[PDB]
Parts: C-alpha cells; structure tokens; sequence
C-alpha cells in the first residue's frame, strides 16, 4: 500500500541524511538523491507532508554539509 | 548507489573526486596486460531500492593517469571490451537491490616495448574513472569521478615478460 512506500521515502531520506553526515556521499549527490526522491514521491502518490519533512530534513543536512 | 572497497572501505560518491585504493595484479598475455581486474576490488549496491533503480555507466574520457598517463589500452566492463582511453560511453549496469555486486571492470595495457615495465608506489594514482548515474523516475543523471589509487608496490609490464 501507500504507508510501506512512504516508509521506504523516509528510510531513504534517513540513509541520505546519514551518509552525508558520515560523509560517505557529496553535496551534489545528496541533491541528486533529494530530487529524485521527491520524483519517487510525486509518482507514487505520497502524501505531500511526508514530501515537506523529508524535503526540510534534507535541505537542512545539506546547508550544514555545505557549512563544513 | 553506494560502493565499498575490498577491505570496507565506504567510497564516498560524490563530491569531489573519489580516491579509490585497490591491489593491482598485473598479468601478462599476449598483445595485451591486465593492470588490475576492479571486479575483485569494488563491490555496489543499491541501499534503497523500493525507492529508485539506479543505472550506472562508465563515461567517455576515462583513463590512466599518473605514471600511466601516456599509455593506452583496454577496459573490460560487463563482459564486453571497449577501447581505453574511453571514446564512448558504456552500457548501464543496473542495481535494484541490497545485495553487493563485484563492479564488472578491469584495465588492460597495450604492450608498446619488448621487456619494460613501470614501478607503482602505494599511494600512485593509476587511474581516472568517469561514472555516470540514471534512475528510472526522472531524466536527471549524476556524474562522479572515482581516482584510482595503487594500495601496492607493483611493477606493471608494458611488454611481453614477466619481471622476476
């Protein structure tokens, strides 16, 4: 149903945040990953709030990665 | 799409340039040598494939560098030859799933001398690898480059004998 692909988004958006954090991935990939998520979302007919946190939780991991 | 090395090492994709510390374990055939067989060295996966496929290709302008700059040859990838110096862009691999898959590549030099070979340092780059990644949700694609680094000292023979 549509809850297992929303937890799929989420995990997803948790790992991107994690491996950036780690820094097992760039910036640029991290904004490669948060597009095409939010495609995956878009085409799956997700919630457009589960798209806005994942989204802000993202854009936040990104800001501090571009920081350091 | 994420990569580890041989000895676990996560390879960051992404950002800058990616260094990559492999074993080369050359091999010496006739008209053509193995530099190193990637497939034993580098293992990818797909880590969240109920969200996208990803497709991986490797670019054109990829090839040796170091003090393998000036050389040539051939890249194995996925069963198929390719000239080295790439001149164009390969077929995709796909990675729909956790499991890790050996990278199907390996490099091979052409002979250019009867006996000679070059001295690799641990910490040379030997290599500069081009990737490309697509999925299957938008028309956005991704480009990295992985260096190849020697993790070994290791003669690679630009001819036809072997160095005792």
């Amino acid at each position: 149903g549509m809850a297992e692909k929303e937890a799929a988004l989420t995990a997803a958006a948790d790992g991107t945040v994690a491996a950036l954090a780690a820094g097992n991935i760039g910036v640029d990939y991290a904004r490669y990953r948060r597009k095409a998520l939010v495609a995956y979302a878009k085409k799956e007919g997700l919630p457009q709030a589960v798209i806005d946190a994942v989204t802000a939780r993202l854009d936040a991991a990104i800001a501090a990665a571009e920081a350091a | 799409f994420a990569c580890k090395t041989a000895n676990g090492t996560a390879i960051p994709i992404g950002g800058g340039s990616a260094n990559v510390y492999v074993n080369l374990a050359p091999a010496v055939n006739v008209g053509q040598n193995k530099v190193v067989d990637l497939s034993t060295q580098i293992f990818c996966h797909n880590d969240y494939p109920e969200t996208i496929t990803d497709y991986v290709t490797l670019q054109r302008g990829s090839a040796y560098g170091g003090v393998l700059s000036s050389f040539s040859g051939t890249v194995k990838y996925n069963g198929s030859s390719y000239p080295f110096p790439t001149t164009s862009e390969t077929p995709r691999v796909v990675y729909n799933s956790r499991t890790d898959k050996p990278w199907p590549v390996a490099l091979y030099l052409t002979p250019v001398s009867s006996a000679g070979g070059v001295a690799i340092k641990a910490g040379s780059l030997i290599a500069v690898l081009i990737l490309r990644q697509t999925n299957n949700y938008n028309s956005d694609d991704f480009q990295f480059v992985w260096n190849i680094y020697a993790n070994n000292d290791v003669v690679v023979p630009t001819g036809g004998h072997h160095h005792h």
